[PDB]
């Protein structure tokens, strides 16, 4: 079974967490929370669907996203290393925020859609182990 | 010179447009609007701060497409607990790249959705 505090579902335990912290900072703290911890992993529609049904449920009056566990492995602003003119990109002036590679659900999408925004918002998250 | 209808910088010409289009059809229209036509391209600080002050003095305050297109889909997208990619619920499929006229920073937006534009070609 799992922990006082966490939901169950398909043999895995989650958490909701409504602490505010960047991508880097959530992902070690589930690390910590379990282990074998770390940021949801959403692997299937069911297990989409039981996430979008946690956070709905736990995570209210944020006002945020909600973090899951996926995103660009490195931190380049972009991967597309070409204008359409057929020139390389050697020169790039993003405004950090807009250069979105990580993943959150919104409440407006019910939770259950990811949305690409900055890995450097603070936002609350669920854990897995 | 450059078209009557264009504006030049070193050896390139410019030409901001008000109708709005999604990125595709927008590259594909500056493809039409002279040989080697596309969407603007910035190499420079120097280039991005002639456009938009063209773009601004032309139409004003608003947001015009530049010509970078689906820039996270060739990411390396993996999941924190080691998981492989397989199943996907993205919200959008695509982003492309646009200013807007107040300034040369670079921002994002769906490339489905409409925006102005501005077109170059090297003359
Ligand atoms: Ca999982
Ligand atoms: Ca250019």
């Amino acid at each position: 079974d799992c922990p006082s505090g966490w939901s169950s579902y398909e043999g895995h335990c989650y958490k909701p967490f409504k602490l505010y912290k960047t991508w880097d900072d959530a992902e070690r703290f589930c690390t910590e929370q379990a282990k074998g911890g770390h940021l949801v992993s959403i692997e299937s529609a069911g297990e989409a669907d039981f996430v979008a049904q946690l956070v709905t449920e736990n995570i209210q009056n944020t006002k945020s996203y909600v973090w899951i566990g996926l995103r660009v492995q490195g931190k380049e602003k972009q991967c597309s290393s070409e204008w359409s003119d057929g020139s390389s990109v050697s020169y790039e002036n993003w405004i950090e925020a807009e250069s979105k590679t990580c993943l959150g659900l919104e409440k407006e999408t019910g939770f259950r859609k990811w949305v690409n925004i900055y890995c450097g918002q603070q936002n609350p998250f669920v854990c897995e182990a | 010179d450059c078209p009557s209808d264009w504006s030049s910088y070193e050896g390139h010409c410019y030409k901001p447009f008000s109708e709005p289009k999604n990125w595709a059809d927008a590259e594909n229209f500056c493809t039409q609007q002279h040989a080697g036509g596309h969407l603007v391209s910035f190499q420079s600080s120097e280039e991005a701060d002639f456009v938009v002050k063209l773009a601004f003095q032309t139409f004003g305050h608003s947001i015009f497409w530049m010509g970078l297109s689906n820039v996270w889909n060739q990411c390396n997208w993996q999941w924190s607990n080691a998981a492989m990619l397989r199943y996907k619920a993205w919200a959008e499929e695509s982003y492309c790249v646009y200013f807007k006229s107040t300034n040369n920073k670079w921002r994002s937006r769906a490339c489905r959705m409409m925006a102005q534009f501005v077109c170059e070609f090297q003359a």
